[PDB]
């Protein structure tokens, strides 16, 4: 069984956000499933959203009710609606699963969820700027290298080392927010010593938002 | 329809057992609770009902308890896998969530592997620069970094970034960045970072000078 | 509206195996009163896709001393023969029970809003024997959704057949079987599992606490659950070790499950899986049948008392109620002597705070007191012993009643 989610990552103030929930291994036609969303704004609790099940019945968050709605689409595919967006909103928001119909009741499957933005700004995509594993950057046998990040407004940012082939050792740091509105990181990995150019480092860098990919060689 | 839960961040050596209390302001029915688990990078999996009923694919090694107002969670022989972000929710009424506990291992100290990457030439075509020093792999959260340049010390403009603890090494991660214009970078030559931690006896420094490759 | 009023909070466990059922402890039944002829409404407040809709029930006359089950009178708003689909049973001690099937549908609905059928909560209202409408209010902390389906009788038929048949009486059973296991006189993760079929209904039931691995011998207590309504009271079942061919090795259980109602039919049959070192791999079947006993325990539990003093002038410093508000908002007091005639006279006995004596039932009288305590003063006794019944009731309390022989002066 999984999920999916899809849906805009960036939302304008006051418009309306639109989020569809998309899975496979199960049918809500059929009895006894039931669909819902979760949010969690970075660091905050988590805050349920809205439900909604076979019999079609839907029950969302007593405060938010007043915002919201969620619907069914295909066989497989269940759509959330919100309204009158504050940036307040600005959260990481998920669908998940339930195999009950026990009215409130856990959850038992989670997809692995989609940041929303809401800001009134540009669609700005990243520049990528390598950061050179310099004499000076030797230490203990081994040497480290980077890719930095920087001028992006849409949060999200995917990195990748040697087209996915290097997963261990590697480190991708949080995005800060910089004084110009933009964010901006930087993505590291460590080698020995030895392996000073004997294999072309490429950190392959990704930013759907702004359809904007880099790949980026460093000395 | 509240839940409050205990201090957050817990650092525990591992082979020990966690404890965990969810509080509540109303008795839910007791049989209806279940506990959650989030790594951050990754999403919530599923741990235990009614505080003590166990999920698939999870083994005797967790236990739950309490009723009504007060939910408790139990991890015994603590294993570096295990340490992320925990969670409790309320069924039987209005769904809600905790406000979150958090997990660390506490390593034997480990001191910061530091290093300092200048700012390249293409990011310089920009007019601008941004000097980057990184402490790679150390468990004390508790480091400092301080930016001096030519022996005079910056303020404000350093920025700082950590990645959460390695699940399998413990090992935490920093990232501070020093952003500045092409122009006020040439006016100096010496470039230095001060390291202050408890893994280190007494501050490192470590630097370069500008253009000596 | 309510002269009284009790919340409560339902507590559902597991799947619904087919039926509702509630126990409404608080409502009061006199005793040694044969004539205490009970009025009793009923409502059901059903959310059917969030419209909150009603349901109003009739069950008229009570007569504790010789009927138990009820069926309504009448009902608002059913389906078809919709009073057949309700049972309202006494079970002693001044209990008693509500049961509702849920396989079928009670209220009528438009085509799309069967599937979304649920319940919030139910009232209980009650007209005493001396007219004050007691009320009950149960609350679906979380609701359930109804599923209607004409679910099948699935019979285990390659399972043993013991012949000690399970009697279901105050819908709680108890039931006591032998066992023949292949030794295992010491622990072999033993583990249980019971399941109960007949008339679309399905009750199954799980271990508590775990499973088995920690035998002793002799008698050995654990915990179980049942798939419904747990009662206020719990379930348990308890096994014993053995007794003083094939190496069969003897054991002995017993069970009390008791979230059991009538609508499994006299037909049912109980299913019982155990198991030694193997959800239950051993198996072990019995008839159900069902008692038509009358609860012979419906008199509210009596603070038995006797009391002595001369002449006729007897009195009784009446204490309060268990955990009382002592405040005390609104309060009532009311008495009766034993075994009574008619209903209209023996039960125009009534106090309150504001009202003193009434109209009606003479030889009896009393007030409150700055004591707070209340001294009632009788009169007119005869010249051999008698019994006087006491009820007293406040706001937020627990109903308390009296047993009081006035025993005449000795020689
Ligand atoms: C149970 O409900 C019924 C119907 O609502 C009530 O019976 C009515 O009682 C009045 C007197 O108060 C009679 O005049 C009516 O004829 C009755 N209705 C019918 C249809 O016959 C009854 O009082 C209720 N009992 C309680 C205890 O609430
Ligand atoms: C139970 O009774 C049946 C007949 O009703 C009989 O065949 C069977 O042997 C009996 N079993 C036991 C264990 O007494």
């Amino acid at each position: 069984i999984t999920l999916k989610e899809s849906g805009p990552t960036l939302v304008k103030p006051t418009q309306t956000l639109t989020l569809t929930c998309t899975f496979s291994g199960f049918s809500l036609n059929t009895s006894r499933v039931g669909v819902g969303w979760i949010r969690q704004p970075p660091g905050k609790a988590l805050e349920w959203l809205a439900l909604i099940y076979w019999n079609d019945d839907k029950r969302y968050s007593p405060s938010l009710k007043s915002r919201l709605t969620i619907t069914k689409d295909t066989s497989n595919q269940v759509v959330l609606t919100m309204t009158n967006m504050d940036p307040v909103d600005t959260a990481t928001y998920y669908c998940a699963h339930r195999y009950s119909s026990r009215w409130y009741w856990y959850f038992d499957l989670w997809g692995r969820g989609t940041l929303v933005t809401v800001s009134s700004a540009s669609t700005k995509g990243p520049s990528v700027f390598p950061l050179a594993p310099s004499s000076k950057s030797t230490s203990g046998g081994t040497a480290a290298l980077g890719c930095l990040v920087k001028d992006y407004f849409p949060e999200p940012v995917t990195v990748s080392w040697n087209s996915g082939a290097l997963t261990s050792g590697v480190h991708t740091f949080p995005a800060v927010l910089q004084s110009s509105g933009l964010y901006s990181l930087s993505s590291v990995v460590t080698v020995p010593s030895s392996s000073l150019g004997t294999q072309t480092y490429i950190c392959n860098v990704n930013h759907k938002p702004s359809n904007t990919k880099v790949d980026k060689k460093v000395e | 329809i509240v839940l409050t839960q205990s201090p957050g961040t817990l650092s525990l050596s591992p082979g020990e057992r966690a404890t965990l209390s969810c509080r509540a302001s109303q008795s839910v029915s007791s049989s209806y609770l279940a506990w959650y688990l989030q790594k951050p990078g990754q999403a919530p999996r599923l741990l235990i009902y009614g505080a003590s009923s166990r999920a698939t694919g999870i083994p005797d090694r967790f236990s739950g308890s309490g009723s009504g107002t007060d939910f408790t969670l139990t991890i015994n022989r603590l294993e570096p896998e295990d340490f992320a972000v925990y969670y409790c929710q309320q069924y039987g009424s209005s769904h809600t969530f905790g406000q979150g506990t958090k997990l660390e291992i506490k390593r034997t100290v480990a001191a910061p592997s530091v290093f300092i990457f200048p700012p390249s030439d293409e990011q310089l075509k920009s007019g601008t620069a941004s000097v980057v020093c990184l402490l790679n792999n150390f468990y004390p959260r508790e480091a400092k970094v301080q930016w001096k340049v030519d022996n005079a010390l910056q303020s404000g403009n350093s920025q700082e970034s950590v990645t959460e603890q390695d699940s399998k090494d413990s090992t935490y991660s920093l990232s501070s960045t020093l952003t500045l214009s092409k122009a006020d970078y040439e006016k100096h030559k010496v470039y230095a970072c001060e390291v202050t931690h408890q893994g280190l006896s007494s501050p490192v420094t470590k630097s370069f000078n500008r253009g000596e490759c | 509206v309510c002269q009284y009023t009790i919340q409560s909070l339902i507590h559902l466990t597991g799947e619904d195996p087919g039926f509702f059922n509630v126990e409404i402890p608080e409502f009061p039944f006199y005793p040694t009163c044969n004539v205490c002829t009970a009025d009793v409404n009923v409502t059901i407040n059903f959310d059917v896709g969030g419209k909150k809709h009603q349901l109003d029930l009739d069950f008229g006359q009570l007569t504790p001393h010789t009927k138990a089950v009820y069926q309504p009178r009448g009902a608002f708003g059913g389906s078809e023969n919709a009073t057949n689909l309700f049972l309202l049973e006494l079970l002693g001690a001044g209990e008693l029970a509500l049961t509702m099937r849920s396989k079928k549908l009670p209220i009528n609905v438009t085509t799309g809003e069967e599937q979304q059928v649920s319940l919030e909560s139910v009232d209980v209202y009650f007209q005493d024997v001396f007219g004050t409408m007691w009320c009950h209010h149960a609350e679906m902390q979380n609701p359930v959704y109804l599923i209607p389906e004409t679910v099948p009788y699935i019979k285990w038929d390659n399972c043993n057949s013991t012949n000690i048949t399970a009697v279901v009486r105050a819908q709680g059973l108890d039931v006591t079987l032998p066992l023949s296991l292949p030794t295992s006189a010491q622990d072999s993760n033993f583990s249980v599992k019971t399941q109960m079929l007949g008339n679309e209904i399905d009750i199954e039931c799980i271990m508590e606490d775990g499973e088995i691995s920690q035998v002793l011998p002799g008698d050995n207590k654990f915990n179980i659950t049942c798939s419904g309504y747990e009662s206020h009271v719990p379930s348990g079942g308890i096994l014993t070790s053995t007794s003083p061919p094939g190496t069969g090795y003897a054991y002995s259980l017993r069970l009390t499950p008791r979230p059991v109602s009538r609508f499994l039919g006299n037909n049912s049959i109980l299913y019982v899986f155990y198991s030694g070192n193997g959800g239950g791999d051993y198996c072990i079947q019995s008839n159900i049948v069902f008692s038509d006993e009358i609860p012979a325990s419906q008199d509210m539990p009596t603070n038995t008392t006797d009391i002595t003093y001369v002449g006729d002038n007897a009195t009784y410093s009446v204490p309060m109620v268990t955990s009382e508000d002592a405040n005390s908002p609104n309060v009532t007091v009311t008495a009766f002597w034993a075994w009574p005639n008619n209903t209209e006279t023996d039960f125009k006995c009534k106090w309150t705070l504001t009202s003193g004596t009434p109209s009606g039932c003479e030889n009896i009288s009393g007030a409150f007191a700055s004591n707070r305590t209340f001294d009632i003063t009788v009169s007119g006794l005869g010249t051999a012993p008698k019994t006087l019944i006491i009820t007293r009731t406040a706001t937020n309390a627990t109903t308390t009643t009296h047993k009081v022989i006035f025993s005449k002066a000795p020689e």
